[PDB]
């Protein structure tokens, strides 16, 4: 199943042209270029993720630049607040296809524990999100679950390969859910260590 | 006598110079357990109080705090004058080492206020937050615009009869937003802002700084004039991190609000919870045994190098190397770990509680402990002789964005910037707080002058003063209670919830209703990771709190910042950035 | 009185007991086994206080401060170490036994054991040893029991037996094996034993109802209502979560119903909660029954009545003030008739002429309980305005109260007024067709037809005045009766006449009305009181208008071909052949209800309406009270297809497209300003609450409480986006906890009781001036008529002796308060306690045609032959036949009609 | 035990349930959902919990790709075994009568006595 945005269509790929696509889309998820943006706690999480003793390097995902044209990935690391959302949505549109979008934490998520007058409930409301991380904030290991999240949904998606030739239409997959994915193995957890332990 | 009895403090020599001065019926004392004099003060005679107390013999050189404060719907007024609204002053008072609080008392239709920028001139950030919170309008004020909401806002968010939680959301809002960001970029008008000389001088160009900022500090503005490289003029513009916590604090109860007490500044984390519950246990008449405060100082101690590790790596980086970064993020990993298995969380703990801590040290932790503190000094040797004794770094850090104590005291500016002028002054030593007294520790003090790399040498002999700290804590560890035997310990300890109906009863109202905490006012300043913070919170007597106020010191260290670096260069001015030690969380919340 | 607590000094009433004295400055004292409306016993032993002898004492006594008087110059101490030990000793006494239960238990966040628990600072066990269980007994569907949490402080039984007095609860067992219940199993059958799980500080008695469907105190979205299953207008607390209404609270009023209700008011609300509801405008198209958007529905009602020739209006006591006005406002008011028949209007205009133009005070339901003497005449004031019954439980119990204040006995000991006043008591005289259920207390019943009863008000009225119209063909021992009668009330100070629509008949009311005049002759200080049906049965008399028949001949003529019929199935007031055939014979029926009813597989087309719990409205007491009752929640907030509006809401749009063809849904305020410029009569309910730019410094009245929970998850099943929150623009309140409960806002409508502290339903005390008086800052409701400057005069039509005679079988009503109000027998939970309908026959009868007892036998009414079984009545007289009113099949109409075609089945 | 506890000690809000009662007189909760975008991991409802039913399992891995599918219900909370707490049962402590446990038979409770008894 596949969606469409130029609604639910079908896989459309011909065996050539889906070599070069796969190779395409793998280039293009070993590669991944997020955006350096500070907003709060989640980017320095991030930031976290990017040093030594983590390593998001291994995954070809260490360039963080900080123009919006270089970057490709926006990773909304923290609250959207009444005065940054312009912001957000400027440097969103600055950025060029293909782009993909990380809301780190439950504030970029729906806003979080800030149900107040300042603050956009959710990155969401405005940009779409491509892959959603729930935490307050989500630990290191969790950004790179998402990382590789966010690359096995573009090694499955069939982006246009040129402007010329082709159907100029963005092909998102429709992954199976987490939750539904690792529900055949969370439930059989039966005995977790005592808290009293270290 | 208890320390969280409810004083007059009618024995402060103070309250004795204001009664000899202005007489014994122009104000009224009110006893609170703020531990400070809290004096009702005419609203005609403000300038002359500040003044009179500006002009003692230890004077009161510092405006530690200046906000208002909505009484319409304060029931238990008993005592205090007939007000609508007030507004406090905090002022401290380094030579006695102690601190006054005015408050002055406002009608609901004559809301205005004498202005206190002549007096104090840190007190426009202050005065421009009130009126952009409150609506309180500063007669004389040079330029009284909104601080924490956009100029295009109606309503004031922080009156009692402002809906707290978020409105509905428009797509339209966000496009007239954008229009408005798109012509201010194009058609700045710097009059508005305050600023005069609006390039008359023909090379007087404009620069924006922010408000997308790749660093951990956070989103903000600063709109540079410059004459070639020298900055002539500059306004900051915040209120881009501004998540309402003092408004939740008016919406959540007593227990509840620890959380949102961690993200107030979130290289903090326990140093962030301590303030506010101790306050709150002032307010509840708690004093909390001697293994909680141990366990407290130990958690504090481990996030304060936690934030100062962040703090050098990123000053460092900010000077252009590279890798210290990556080394003190591993510290901090080994630093995350150990709190991990304390708490059960890396960043904001949440582990603090009214009277105690929420669980017991895991079996184990010593370990772990030792681990940290083997493998810091030598790490931390490496990164001074590795990038904090280059000479391009001390050239790049030495002498940038200089001021005397005088600038420092003028502007509240707390922390290693006030110690780096060689005021020794921490809340640590000089207003001990949770059996900080038990430890012996250094204060590291500057020769005069506060440069960046004197405030980041500063920040390493407290790295290392902590470390000593987190070395006595490892060898002397009481054996006791995790939580008091007070009954409004929230929540009470969990095995007699589980198997005790009295303890299932006060759980169960502290965990839904919340503690009933009697009507008070209470205040509490402790010595943060980057300066002073400090919980001021009002008891109306219901489960929620009346008032929440919560001063932080990057307030005041960005309300420095074009103090000391005007006639400076823009590279000086991200030096200068990267040396304050400031998160935007901690500036705007 | 003068008194000083803790070095501080108060004024108080000196006739106040020390604890209500103390509860009324706000200070705090914890208190089991005290209530303001039962009085002090001393059991509980938990409101010790120090009191001291003078001025300067340092050693004081532990004294019971609600057993001990507010006198002058009184020193006392709350917060000595002495005495909060004592009382955090006595905490820790009654959490020896207690259960282990809070979590699974239906009182946790509103009980009063968990409020001074905390309070007393009690959060440390080192009892060990074993805790005492009990049985646990079947109260019925209402109640449920756990005695284990009892810590036997004595409420209920003082409660159900000296208040309510209900005969099958009591205190057995020994000294700490104390079980209050009944003595075996089965239903409490007292009318307002559901006061209880508000009386029991603890979990023992707990609304199973509310059980059912269980949420906590925070959880619950309160709105300040009016009860709408009877004439007497109870406030209430409808609390609501997740779109279904949950628990009906009582909400305090010192004018009206101050800490009680009764059982019809605190569980008949089960029909909101109906699964075949209206909830979208339907509009039928052959079988197919399409449903419709509110402007599709607006456009298209539009265009149907305005290609119409004639259009009449049929209201409904169960409606608003304003829904019957916009729907008057529709028709017009030359085209406007009521909803009930034409003896029913009559009565109903009969009893507000009385009511208004009398001269005679007509008392609100807290000032019964002071009258001396109650004559009853024809209604049975248990079954239908059961309130009314409790307040003349508290007005016969006033002589005991005045024997012991003779002594100089305090109020407050009504132990020891209890002990005076043995059996001497108030007269009560009560005439019904049969044995009212006031006949424990009563001084004498009357058991007679109506024709009877009537004559012996006329009766009556001429043995008090001689200018009465006189009564000929009296009995000698009835006579002797009317003599005791006579001496009775001529001696009383204040003489109370209590009637009411339901007996069925003008002569009773107008004998009710001689008599009161013939007191206020003698100078008297009478209070006389009608009791209407339903719940703004007032409202529509009021508001005047033809009666249903008249619009049944003029739809079954074919002279208009346009009705609207708002709030009402019309067999409650009507045939139901007559009814189906005049709304199948009119091409456009419009029907606005809330309930799914018989009618609306023949309307044409029916509007979803919104009931008490989603609208607002102005309603009127059988006092002639307006009182505003609010919307509890919005049925579109988890529903956006609910499409539920008000009453006056739709009518009022539906009039605006007619004439201007624009959708416009009004504000109240606008209604409330149009009922008062049109109608100067009901002109008074302007002031009976504030309207929607009322503020209390600025700020709304939050209708939850601040700890509402699962704000961001209770509709992420649907969607995780959350939505707006629904704007209140019609009232004062908002729908959310973003708004003022204060108990010392300067308001008189409340929607919970909640103090910081005190999360029980002892909260109310915070919120009134005195405790057990009236609410701060006055009682929400205004009267709307007052006391006139002459009266009636003596009405001559005396009514003759009844005749029993062969096939005519007069029809005596026998209500109930469980199945007689067509919204309560609508609940489900209702169908348990409400007994099968059987019809009650004499012996002499049953023994003439040859009845037993449980036979069925079928009688015919308008040719529809319905079959019932027979209970034997012997207090019945000869020559009726009764039956319940408001039964399957059964209309409230049929009293006082005979009936014919009688034979066994 | 449906008793409601956590979702009012939750800060945000994000918790909802409804009780519901087995035929013997248990207590359960009919749906139980868990906005996990909107959950800040506090730990408040773990802490509030007088039976030890919600705990919080040391497991980072729940990045979704809606935001919808982070609602997580009851079959998506309901794990086979105790967890962190091997041997806490509630119901042994509570007072209330359910299937294989009469009253009486709860820790530290008595056997009911009747009044009707003949010891005085
Ligand atoms: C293909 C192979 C090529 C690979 C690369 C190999 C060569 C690398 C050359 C790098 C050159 C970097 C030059 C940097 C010059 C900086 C000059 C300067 O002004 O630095 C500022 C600093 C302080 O200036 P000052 O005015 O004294 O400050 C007072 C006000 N606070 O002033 C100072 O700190 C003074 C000292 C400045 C630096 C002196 C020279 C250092 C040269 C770099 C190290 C080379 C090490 C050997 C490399 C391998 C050789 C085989
Ligand atoms: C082949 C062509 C290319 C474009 C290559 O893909 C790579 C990306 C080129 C280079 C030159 C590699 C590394 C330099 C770099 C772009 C970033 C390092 C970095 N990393 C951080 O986090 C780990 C930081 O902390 C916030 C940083 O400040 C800095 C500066
Ligand atoms: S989700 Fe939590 S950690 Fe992340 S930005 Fe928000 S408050 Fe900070
Ligand atoms: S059942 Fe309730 S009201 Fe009756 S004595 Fe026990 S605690 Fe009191
Ligand atoms: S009655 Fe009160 S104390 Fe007893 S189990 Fe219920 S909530 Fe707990
Ligand atoms: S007496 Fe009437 S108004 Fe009062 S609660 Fe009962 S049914 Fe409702
Ligand atoms: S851990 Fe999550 S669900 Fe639990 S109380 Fe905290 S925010 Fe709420
Ligand atoms: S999970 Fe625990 S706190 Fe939450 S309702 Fe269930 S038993 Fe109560
Ligand atoms: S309230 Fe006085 S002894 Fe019970
Ligand atoms: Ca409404």
């Amino acid at each position: 199943d596949y969606t469409l945005t130029r609604e639910i269509v079908t896989d459309p790929l011909n065996v050539f042209m889906g070599k070069l696509n796969d190779m395409v889309n793998w280039g293009r998820k070993n590669s991944i270029w997020p955006y350096n943006f500070g907003l709060s706690c989640c980017y320095v999480e991030m930031v976290t993720s990017f040093t030594a003793v983590h390593d998001v390097a291994r995954f070809g995902a260490e360039v963080l630049r900080a123009s919006p044209r270089q970057a490709d990935l926006m990773v909304v690391a923290g609250t959207c607040f009444t005065k940054m959302a312009p912001v957000i949505q400027r440097l969103y549109d600055q950025m060029l296809e293909p782009k993909w979008v990380i809301s780190m934490g439950a504030c970029a998520n729906s806003g979080g524990m800030y149900d107040i007058y300042s603050v956009v409930q959710g990155v969401d409301k405005f940009i779409p999100v491509d892959v959603y991380i729930p935490g307050c904030p989500p630990r290191p290991e969790a950004y790179m679950q998402a990382l590789m999240l966010l690359q096995e949904s573009i090694g499955k998606e069939r982006r246009p390969l040129s402007w010329v030739v082709g159907d100029q239409g963005v092909y998102r997959a429709n992954m199976q859910s987490e939750r539904e994915r690792k529900r055949g193995e969370r439930i059989a957890v039966t005995n977790l260590r005592t808290p009293d332990e270290i | 006598e208890p320390a969280w009895q409810t004083r007059d403090h009618l024995d402060d020599p103070v309250i004795g110079e204001l009664r000899n001065r202005f007489g014994p019926d122009a104000f009224t004392v009110q006893a609170t357990r703020t531990g400070v004099p809290v004096v009702w003060i005419k609203r005609e005679q403000l300038l002359e109080v500040g003044d009179f107390l500006k002009k003692l013999p230890k004077p009161y050189v510092m405006l530690f705090d200046l906000h208002g404060m909505d009484e319409r719907l304060r029931t238990h007024r008993e005592g205090l004058p007939a007000a609508d609204f007030s507004v406090f002053y905090h002022l401290i008072s380094i030579d006695r080492n102690r601190d006054i609080m005015l408050k002055v008392a406002l009608a609901e239709n004559d809301l205005h206020v004498p202005t206190f920028t002549k007096l104090f001139p840190n007190a426009n950030w202050y005065e421009r937050e009130t009126w952009d919170l409150f609506g309180i309008t500063f007669d004389g004020h040079p330029n009284l615009r909104r601080i924490m909401m956009p100029q295009t806002w109606k309503g004031h968010p922080l009156r009692k009869d402002y809906p707290a939680r978020a409105t509905e959301f428009s797509p339209f809002e966000l496009t007239k937003a954008k229009q408005d960001l798109e012509m201010e970029a194009l058609t700045f008008k710097p009059e508005e802002w305050g600023m005069k000389r609006g390039t008359e001088n023909e090379d007087f160009m404009f620069l924006n700084l922010g408000p997308n900022h790749p660093s951990a500090h956070g989103a903000f503005r600063i709109v540079l004039q410059l004459d070639g490289e020298e900055i002539v003029d500059c306004v900051p513009d915040i209120g881009y991190h501004h998540r309402g916590a003092e408004k939740m604090g008016e919406r959540q109860s007593w227990h509840s609000y620890i959380p949102y007490t961690d993200r107030i500044e979130y290289l903090g984390g326990c140093v962030n919870e301590m303030p506010y519950v101790l306050a709150v246990e002032k307010l509840a008449g708690i004093t909390v045994p001697d293994r909680v405060n141990v366990i407290r100082v130990m958690l504090s101690e481990l996030f304060r190098i936690n934030s100062h590790l962040l703090y050098i790596s990123t000053f460092i980086q900010d000077v252009g190397a590279m890798t210290p970064v990556f080394f003190a993020f591993t510290d901090r990993q080994k630093i995350y770990d150990l709190v991990e298995a304390i708490t059960g969380f890396r960043m904001h703990p949440a582990w603090f509680r009214i009277g105690g801590v929420a669980h017991d040290l895991p079996r184990g932790w010593d370990r772990l402990l030792r681990e940290f503190l083997d493998w810091m000094p030598k790490r931390l040797a490496s990164y001074e002789k590795a990038a904090l004794q280059n000479t391009i770094l001390k050239g790049r850090s030495q002498g940038v964005a200089a001021y005397g104590a005088k600038e420092a005291l003028e502007w509240g500016t707390t922390g290693a910037g006030l110690r780096a002028t060689g005021i020794d002054f921490d809340v640590r030593k000089a207003r001990p707080y949770s059996g900080y007294e038990n430890f012996d520790f250094e204060i590291p003090v500057g020769g005069g002058v506060s440069d960046c790399y004197t405030r980041v040498m500063l920040k390493v002999e407290e790295l290392r003063q902590s470390l000593r700290i987190l070395e006595q804590c490892l060898n002397n560890m009481p054996e006791g209670p995790f939580k008091a035997d007070h009954p409004l310990t929230t929540p009470p300890p969990k095995e007699r919830t589980l198997q005790h109906i009295e303890t299932l009863i006060t759980h169960f109202l502290q965990v839904s209703w919340g503690p009933v905490m009697p009507a008070n006012e209470s205040f509490q300043m402790i010595e943060a990771t980057k300066g002073i913070n400090s919980y001021y919170l009002t008891s109306d007597g219901s489960t929620m709190s009346y008032r929440t106020r919560i001063r932080t010191p990057s307030y005041a260290h960005l309300q420095q910042i074009p103090a000391a670096i005007r006639g400076s260069l823009v590279s000086d001015l991200i030096v200068y950035l990267g040396s304050i030690d400031f998160v935007m969380s901690d500036v705007d919340r | 009185a003068t008194i000083h607590v803790d070095g501080k000094e108060y004024e108080v009433n000196g006739a106040d007991n020390l604890l209500e004295a103390c509860l009324s400055l706000g200070l705090d004292i914890p208190y089991f086994c005290w209530h303001p409306a039962l009085g002090s016993v001393g059991a509980c032993r938990q409101c010790a206080v120090k009191q001291y002898q003078n001025a300067e004492d340092t050693r004081g006594r532990l004294v019971m401060s609600c057993m001990t008087p507010a006198s002058d110059g009184t020193f006392i101490s709350i917060d000595d170490e002495e005495a909060k030990q004592f009382r955090e000793s006595v905490v820790e006494w009654l959490m020896t036994n207690h259960p282990h239960d809070c979590p699974v238990c239906e009182e946790g966040g509103n009980c009063h054991l968990q409020d001074m628990t905390v309070m007393t600072g009690h959060s440390f066990r080192r009892y060990r040893f074993t805790k005492r269980t009990h049985r646990n007994q079947d109260l019925g569907p209402f109640i449920s029991h756990e005695m284990n949490r009892c810590i036997a402080c004595y409420r209920c039984v003082r409660y159900y037996k000296d208040y309510a007095g209900g005969t099958d609860l009591g205190v057995y067992g020994a000294h700490d094996n104390v079980y209050f219940g009944r003595p075996e199993d089965g239903t409490l059958e007292s009318e307002f034993s559901g006061n209880l799980v508000e009386i029991c500080p603890t979990g023992v008695f707990t609304d199973k109802t509310h059980s059912e469907r269980y949420n906590r105190k925070w959880d619950m979205q309160f709105a300040p209502s009016i009860c709408q299953q009877c004439s007497i207008g109870c406030n209430i607390s409808p609390g609501e979560r997740y779109g279904e209404l949950r628990r009906i609270e009582n909400r305090y009023n010192g004018t009206v119903n101050h800490y009680f209700l009764c059982d019809r008011g605190r569980f008949g609300y089960g029909y909101v909660n109906l699964k075949d509801r209206p909830r979208q405008p339907v509009q039928r198209r052959g079988d197919d029954f399409i449903t419709l958007n509110a402007e599709q529905a607006m456009q298209g009602a539009a265009d149907i009545l305005r290609q119409s020739k004639k259009v009449i209006g049929i209201g409904s006591p169960r409606a608003s003030v304003e829904s019957n006005f916009a729907l008057r406002e529709l028709v017009g008011e030359e085209n406007f008739y009521t909803g009930i028949a034409h003896g029913e209007q009559e009565r109903l205009q009969l009893a507000l002429k009385v009511l208004r133009e009398g001269g005679i005070y007509t008392p609100a339901l807290r000032e019964i309980e002071s009258y001396d003497a109650v004559l009853v005449l024809g209604e049975d004031v248990t079954q239908t305005g059961a309130r009314v019954a409790l307040a003349v439980r508290q007005a016969v119990k006033g002589k005991a109260r005045e024997m012991a204040a003779a002594q100089k006995v305090a109020d407050w000991q009504i132990a020891a007024i209890l002990n005076i006043g043995q059996r001497a008591k108030h007269p009560l005289f009560v005439t019904n067709v049969d044995d009212t259920r006031l006949d424990d207390i009563a001084a004498w019943t009357y058991r007679a037809p109506v024709e009877d009863q009537a004559r012996l008000g006329f009766a009556i009225a001429h043995a008090l005045d001689n200018s009465a119209p006189a009564v000929d063909g009296i009995e000698p021992e009835l006579q002797s009766k009317i003599d005791v009668i006579v001496q009775a009330l001529a001696g009383a100070k204040k003489p109370l006449i209590i009637s009411g629509t339901n007996a069925g008949s003008l002569e009773v009311i107008q004998a009710a009305a001689n008599v009161a005049k013939a007191l206020k002759g003698r100078g008297a200080d009478v209070g006389i009181t009608m009791i209407a049906r339903s719940v703004n049965s007032m409202g529509l008399g009021i508001m005047g208008g033809g009666s249903l028949e008249e619009a049944l001949t003029e739809l079954e003529t074919g002279r208009a071909d346009a009705v609207v019929v708002l709030e009402n199935d019309l067999h409650r007031h009507a045939s139901a052949t007559r009814v189906n055939a005049a709304l199948a014979k009119a091409p456009l029926v419009m029907v606005v209800d809330h309930q799914r009813t018989a009618i609306m597989e023949n309307a044409h087309l029916v509007l979803s309406a919104a009931s008490f719990a989603e609208s607002d409205g102005t309603v009127i007491n059988n006092e002639g009270r307006a009182q505003r009752f609010f919307q509890v929640y919005d049925p579109a907030y988890y529903d956006s297809k609910t499409v539920m509006l008000e009453s006056w809401r739709w009518l009022h749009s539906l009039h605006s497209t007619l004439l201007s063809r624009e959708v416009d849904w009004t504000q109240l305020d606008h209604v409330i300003d149009a009922v008062v410029a049109k109608i100067p009569e009901l002109a008074g309910i302007k002031d009976a609450a504030p309207d929607a730019t009322f503020r209390i410094r600025g700020q709304k009245l939050a209708r939850e409480p601040h700890r509402y929970s699962g704000r961001t998850a209770m509709r992420a099943n649907i969607s995780v986006h959350e939505p707006r929150q629904p704007q209140d623009i019609d009232t004062m309140f908002t729908f959310s906890m973003e708004g003022n409960n204060q108990p010392t806002a300067h308001r008189s409508q409340v929607p919970f009781a909640w103090a910081p502290g005190w999360n029980s339903p002892q909260a109310w005390n915070k919120f009134q001036d005195e405790v057990g008086g009236k609410l701060r800052f006055g009682d929400p409701g205004v009267r709307l008529f007052e006391t006139s400057e002459n009266g009636l005069d003596y009405f001559t039509s005396v009514p003759a002796r009844f005749q029993p005679q062969d096939g005519k079988w007069r029809i005596a009503p026998y209500y109930h308060l469980f199945g007689s109000d067509e919204l309560s027998q609508r609940a489900p939970v209702f169908q348990s306690r409400m007994p099968q309908p059987y019809i009650k026959l004499n012996p002499a009868d049953a023994a003439k045609l040859g009845v037993n007892a449980g036979t069925r036998v079928s009688f015919s009414y308008d040719g529809n032959t319905v079959t019932l079984p027979v209970e034997i009545a012997e207090g019945l007289t000869a020559g009726q036949v009764g039956l319940p009113m408001g039964m399957s099949g059964i209309a409230p109409v049929l009293a006082g009609a005979h009936l014919e075609d009688l034979k066994e089945a | 035990v449906a008793c409601n506890l956590c979702a009012v000690a939750c800060p945000v809000g994000c918790i909802s349930l409804q009780k519901a009662e087995t035929k013997d007189g248990r207590w359960y909760p009919e749906f139980f959902r868990i906005n996990f975008s909107r959950c800040i991991f506090c730990g408040l409802c773990e802490e509030a919990c007088p039976t030890t039913a919600i705990q919080l399992t040391p497991d980072f891995e729940m990045g979704e790709y809606k935001r919808q599918d982070l609602v997580y219900e009851k079959e998506d909370l309901l794990i086979s075994g105790p967890g962190k707490y091997p041997e806490y049962n509630f119901y042994r402590m509570a007072g209330m009568a359910i299937d294989g446990k009469d009253k009486g038979e709860a820790e530290n409770e008595a056997k009911p006595i009747d009044v009707k008894s003949l010891l005085p």
